[PDB]
Parts: structure tokens; C-alpha cells; sequence
RNA sequence: UAUACGUUAAGUGGAAAAGGAUGUGGAGUUGCUUAGACAACCAG
RNA sequence: UGGCACCCGGCUCAUCGCAUCCUGGGGCUUAGUCGGUCCCAAGGGUUGGGCUGUUCGCCCAUUAAAGCGGUAC
RNA sequence: GAUAAGUGCUGAAAGCAUCUAAGCAUGAAGCCCCCCUCAAGAUGAGAUUUCCCAUUCCGCAAGGAAGUAAGAUCCCUGAAA
């Protein structure tokens, strides 16, 4: 059963609309999402259900349809509840970060970083060695995890460094 | 930006407020006015057109007086375009001051440099003499003149010519004094151009 | 005069290598490329003999 | 003893849109409409041809991965000058002069190519000003 | 810018390859094989 | 009356290749201080002398560095 | 502003995964701009402001010729050349 080839079930609380270029445009309670594919792409929702299937067997079908139906769903996901994601910057000093607001990091390597966030998420975490955010869509929460993941590094010889979700720390030969 | 026209005057020195001494090139300037607004619906660009200099009817012929009638002047000398400035702060009748510069305000300044005529490689590009009194007979000349193969030579090889007289721009000079009394500019350091020619003194680039 | 003769029976919807087919077949019509370059002259009676040609070739 | 032609000839006007086409499959068509071979009266040493007027210039379209690996060369004639441009530079800044060297590029060397290129108009976008000459349609037979 | 049947997606086509290579379309076989795979997911 | 492989250095001017000496960006293997190794990159820079046939070459003192080559030495 | 080596988030063939195939970000003394100078003989010979005008002869029209307008040049005193 390929990844994307199922019948993705929907709580029909949503609105859907459909144009050409495969325009979909879906929308209900908060979200509203667009994602145009191909149009040899067929389509093949229905209210809350999408039982898409494959134009074809070969490689524009066979591997790419599995791409969009499942994803489709994930807009009724965004459109309803929204997102969240988790990381750690596990450090001796590495409390330096944003107070609300724009971040400002001192790495304590001697150069400060500064970075203002954008809209669609929503930060709530007082103490910034653990990471907790939420938002929208799980694409622009998964850039933003990314950009707060790439505000601190880690170093292989101390058990110290940034890492994802419940994730350690790289270690090497240093001595 | 902001800008104005002048002619040099000379060099000179001046004893700062701590006690240094520093030169000083002298700039004066009569007050400009302005002769026309270039826009971008009409021409295609904003600019600004500036005069400077009063010369007397003998030396003009009647389409110059024709140009300046629509700003009552006299008829001018210098005429020179200054573009990237604020549009909405110039009629075409303004007069244009020294005042608008103030004590202690980076500056650039452009102007056209001497001559020295027909020049050789030595002077001209800075190269290097061949050994003298070992049984050389080389002195002063360009030198080789390219590699073999290529049958031909190649672009861009320095060879003597005319030398000097171009336009250029000194950038990040800073004014000492400015008096409108008798239309001086004081500017420190060196200034390219002959005396009694014309510069171009305008706002910051690099800022 | 092949040039010639390919533009005037490009203007008739046929091509010149089906039209010379044609007129070889639908009887011969001995026409030199030169005595058939009469399309520049005479526009109308080009469009006959590639009548002619058109209805043996189908 | 056919005929040849001299100055007793008109030209005609036409407009062909280039939204959709691909690059040589409709530059091929513009050269041989500008030699003028698609008339009885060709003739070799007159110009016969037509003016060609492109619209949508910017809308082109390359087959394949060209878009991002067909590279525009120049030479400056000194040392080690070799400019280089992709066909997406080319595409999104200078899209006339795309179209240009292409159409240049199938045309007959000499004075009479250069004298034949001259009667080539592109525009980027869907607006001309060639009014008072009343342009024909014309759609790209091949 | 002919008429039919297939291949190739990299400009291979447009020099001559050792060596290496899940690129891989067909014609085969050989497995276990809807009281039942590969992800199965709950459970020593 | 054997055996069996092969067919000019110096001066004056420069320009190009990358198979990178320094500077820039990275994985790494390496507490940091560092150092070693391997990728991407040709923009700029890349030294003054004593003995000497500069050799199958010695030394002195600096620099972020004192790169390898093509162009009929 | 895009890019190289690399770092990621989404998600595929292939229910899992998966920076990679359709996608979306970040990322070099290189690459285009920004800085400086030449540049419409760019025969594709561009633009804006101002001045002069519809002269006289033959030729009835066209036409061709002569004197001129605005403006330059010859000549003379020189040098920021």
C-alpha cells in the first residue's frame, strides 16, 4: 500500500473549493491552504474523504501520487487544530536567547545573532534549554524548529550541543 | 543628496582648536541657480540642472539666452547636472548657497586633473629602468611586448602616451570652515585640477 | 524553378515531392520544372494541373 | 528565361504570437517567412521576404533541463574576458534578445542577411505600435 | 516537421574504455505466497 | 663469434590552467589553545642576502604565504 | 540578489522510513548588482531645452541655381593646453 494511496478520513467541518491548474483552495475554521499540482493529477475528493488514485504506473503517478493525497489531508489538519514541535539546546551557558519577541543569542563564541520571527506560530517556553513550539502549519513549524535548532551548535568532545527532539549529542575523539 | 559648483582657489593652512595645523584647500563659489527639472514622465529621469558663473552678453549667443530666460539671469558659464537629489525642494528660480554645507560634514569632490603631454612608460605607468654602466644598453624603454605565439598582441599592453587631463573624484574629505559672506569653502586635503578651474563638491556616497 | 515550384504548391496545400508524384502518375504531363514554373505568370491553370494531380493521388 | 523581381513588390505585415512555442520550432518558421520563400517569386539576390512581428516574447518555452544548462557566450576580444549568461538570466531579464540571436542565428551570412534581419520586431508583452500598418494575423503553419 | 511499432531523459546522441556501478525496459526462470507480504501494529 | 630493453641562466614586461601555498566557506578526526585529513572554491597576494658552477647545494633573517605548471629558454 | 561544498523542514517510489525524486528555506575572499572611468559610427546612428525661419530668380507644379538668417571658420594676443 503505497504511502499515499488511502482513504484519508476528514471530521467535515471544513470548506473545500476546487479550481483549475488544480488549484484547491481549503479553508474552514482557521486555515486556508493552496497547493497546485499538475493537472494530468487527477482528483478525487469528497467531503471529507479522497480516494485519489493513479492516472498511470509510471514514475508521474506511480511515486508522485502517493506525494499529494496524503498531504491533502494534512491542509484538513492545519485548517483545524494546528502544529507543534519540540527541541534542545543542552549547553554549560546556553541560556542567552530571545526575552519575547526577536531573538538575541550571545553563543558566547564572541558574535551575537539576531533573528525576528514570523507570523503563524506561536512561542511558550520560559526556560529555553528545552524547546516547545506551535503554530499553523507543520511546514512553516518545521522551518521555524529549524531555525532555532540552527541558532546553537553542538561540540563533539563535551556532552553539550543543540539536538531535536529527545536526541543526543555527537561525540569524537577528543583528547 | 545635496551640491554645489566652485572654483579652486589655492592652499593654505589652518591651526585647529587643539592646536594642529592642517591644510586646506579654498573653494569659492557664488550662489548657483537652478535653469531646469528634468522628470521621469517628460525625460525620463529626476535631475536638476545648476549655472554658476556670470559672463557678459559679448560671449553668449541668443539660444543660451533663450535657456536662461525662463529663470531671470544672466547667462552662465558653467552648466552642470545633478541627479539622486530631493525633487520636491527646488523651484527653477532657487538660488542654491554655501550654507547648505555644514562644518564638519564629509564631502566628495570631482574634478578634471593637469596634463603632461606625451609621456614615456617610466612616467606614465611607474615601471622599472634596466641596469645602467655594466655593458647594458637598456634604459627607459616599455620592455618586451608579449609572448610568441599568439602571431599578434594582445589588448590592454602599456605603451607611451597623452597623459593626464581625465576626470576623477576624491571621496571622504571633510570640511574645516564655511563662510557665506564671502562664499568660502574650506576643504582639508589635496584636490584634483589646475587652478582657477572648476569642482564639483557633492554629499557623501559611501555615507 | 524546384523552389518556385514548392512554394506555389505549398499554397495549395499540397507538398512538392506528393505533387510531382501526382503529376507523374495522373498521366505524365512531361512538364520541365522551367515550363512549370508558369505559376508565376499564370496562377490559375498551376492550381488545374495540381487539381489534376490531388484527385489521381487520392 | 524566367523572371526575376526588382522593386516591384510589396510587403505585408504579420503577427505571430509566442506564447507556448518552443524556441527553434518557431524560429525555424520566422527565418523562412523573412527570406521570403513561402511566394512564387522567390528570387536569390532581392530581398522578397515580409515583416514578422512577435508578441508574448517572454512567455517562450525550452524542452528538457535547457533552462537551466543552455549558457550564452560573448568574447570582449581582451585577455581573459569570456562572459557568460543561462537561458533563465537571458529569459527573465532579456527576452527579446533571446529571440533575436535565435532568428539571427538561421539566417544567410552577407549584406542581404543583415539588410533580411532588419525587418524583425519583437516585444515583450501583448502591445505593439505598429497601427498604421494593419497587421495580419498569421498562425505558424508548420 | 512522411506513415507505423518500441527504447532512451542525458543533451546520451557528438571519439576509445579498463575499472567500477539498485539506472535499469522486455524474455525468462527460482522462491514464500489473501487460514496469507513488505511498514504491518498492538504482545516473550 | 655472448645475452635481449628501448627508436642555457639573469633583466624589462606579461597572460593563462588548477593538479590550492595564504586568505573565505565546510564535513571531519579533534577538550579549547591547537594540530592532522578530506571535500567547494582561481578574486587578490605570494622576500631580501652571504658562500657558491646555486646541484643533483649549503646557510642567515623575515612573512598570513614564501604553490605547481603552459605559452618555439 | 541568486549559487558551490554542506545544513535543514516537508514529504516518494516503498503504510515504515527517507535532505530527493515534484517541493520549500539557509549557506562562500567566487557569479551578477552596489564603487570608479569611457561610451548613440549602438548605421538599432536615442531624449530634452532654446534660436532661425518659409528669401530671390528662371522654371507656371516639381525642380535647379544665387544671396542669406541662427551659427561657425580663416586671421591676430596668448596658456589651466
Amino acid at each position: 500500500s503505497r504511502v499515499g494511496k488511502k482513504l484519508l478520513e476528514i471530521p467535515s467541518d471544513v470548506t473545500v473549493t476546487l479550481n483549475d491548474n488544480n488549484t484547491v483552495a481549503v479553508k474552514g475554521p482557521k486555515g486556508e491552504l493552496t497547493r497546485t499540482f499538475h493537472p494530468d493529477m487527477e482528483i478525487k475528493v469528497e467531503d471529507n474523504v479522497l480516494t485519489v488514485a493513479r492516472p498511470s504506473d509510471q514514475k508521474e503517478h506511480r511515486a508522485l501520487h502517493g506525494t499529494t493525497r496524503s498531504l491533502l489531508g494534512n491542509m484538513v489538519e492545519g485548517v483545524s487544530k494546528g502544529f507543534e514541535r519540540g527541541l534542545e539546546l543542552v549547553g554549560v551557558g546556553y541560556r542567552a536567547s530571545k526575552s519575547g519577541n526577536k531573538l538575541v543569542l550571545n553563543v558566547g563564541y564572541s558574535h551575537p545573532v539576531e533573528i525576528v520571527p514570523e507570523e503563524g506560530i506561536e512561542i511558550e517556553v520560559p526556560s529555553q534549554t528545552k524547546v516547545v513550539v506551535k503554530g499553523t502549519d507543520k511546514e512553516r513549524v518545521g522551518a521555524i524548529a529549524a531555525n532555532i535548532r540552527a541558532v546553537r551548535s553542538p561540540e563533539p568532545y563535551k556532552g553539550k550541543g543543540i539536538r531535536y527532539e529527545g536526541e543526543v549529542v555527537r561525540r569524537k575523539e577528543g583528547k | 543628496t545635496k551640491g554645489i559648483l566652485g572654483r579652486k582657489i589655492g592652499m593654505t593652512q589652518v591651526f585647529a582648536e587643539n592646536g594642529d595645523l592642517i591644510p586646506v584647500t579654498v573653494i569659492e563659489a557664488a550662489p548657483n541657480v537652478v535653469l531646469q527639472k528634468k522628470t521621469a514622465e517628460n525625460d525620463g529621469y529626476e535631475a536638476i540642472q545648476l549655472g554658476f558663473d556670470d559672463k557678459r552678453e559679448k560671449l553668449s549667443n541668443k539660444p543660451e539666452k533663450g535657456h536662461v530666460a525662463k529663470a531671470e539671469t544672466a547667462p552662465k558659464r558653467f552648466v552642470k547636472e545633478l541627479r539622486g537629489v530631493e525633487m520636491d525642494a527646488y523651484e527653477v528660480g532657487q538660488e542654491v548657497k554655501v550654507e547648505i554645507f555644514s562644518a564638519g560634514e564629509i564631502v566628495d569632490v570631482t574634478g578634471v586633473s593637469k596634463g603632461k603631454g606625451f609621456q614615456g612608460a617610466i612616467k606614465r605607468h611607474g615601471q622599472s629602468r634596466g641596469p645602467m654602466s655594466h655593458g647594458s644598453r637598456y634604459h627607459r624603454r616599455p620592455g618586451s611586448m608579449g609572448p610568441v605565439d599568439p602571431n599578434r598582441v594582445f589588448k590592454g599592453k602599456l605603451l607611451p602616451g597623452r597623459m593626464g587631463g581625465e576626470q576623477i573624484t576624491v571621496q571622504n574629505l571633510e570640511i574645516v570652515k564655511v563662510d557665506a559672506e564671502r562664499n568660502l569653502l574650506l576643504i582639508k586635503g589635496n584636490v584634483p585640477g589646475a587652478k582657477k578651474s572648476l569642482i564639483t563638491v557633492k554629499s557623501a556616497v559611501k555615507s | 524553378w524546384i523552389t518556385r515550384i514548392n512554394a506555389a504548391a505549398r499554397m495549395n496545400g499540397l507538398s512538392y515531392s506528393r505533387l510531382m508524384h501526382g503529376l507523374k502518375l495522373s498521366g505524365i504531363e512531361v512538364n520541365r520544372k522551367m515550363l512549370a514554373d508558369l505559376a508565376v505568370n499564370d496562377l490559375t491553370a498551376f492550381n488545374q494541373l495540381a487539381d489534376a494531380a490531388k484527385a489521381q493521388l487520392n | 528565361t524566367p523572371m526575376a523581381n526588382a522593386s516591384t513588390i510589396e510587403r505585408k505585415w504579420l503577427v505571430v504570437d509566442a506564447a507556448g512555442k518552443t524556441l527553434g520550432r518557431l524560429s525555424s518558421e520566422v527565418a523562412a517567412i523573412l527570406r521570403g520563400k513561402h511566394k512564387p517569386t522567390y528570387t536569390p539576390h532581392v530581398d522578397t521576404g515580409d515583416h514578422v512581428i512577435i508578441i508574448n516574447a517572454e512567455k517562450i518555452e525550452l524542452t528538457g533541463k535547457k533552462l537551466t544548462d543552455k549558457i550564452y557566450y560573448r568574447h570582449t576580444q581582451h585577455p581573459g574576458g569570456l562572459k557568460s549568461r543561462t537561458a533563465l538570466e537571458m529569459r527573465t531579464n532579456y527576452p527579446e534578445k533571446m529571440l533575436e540571436l535565435a532568428i539571427k542565428g538561421m539566417l544567410p551570412k552577407g549584406s542581404l542577411g543583415r539588410q533580411m534581419f532588419k525587418k524583425l520586431n519583437v516585444y515583450r508583452g501583448s502591445e505593439h505600435p505598429h497601427e498604421a500598418q494593419k497587421p495580419e494575423v498569421y498562425e505558424l503553419r508548420g
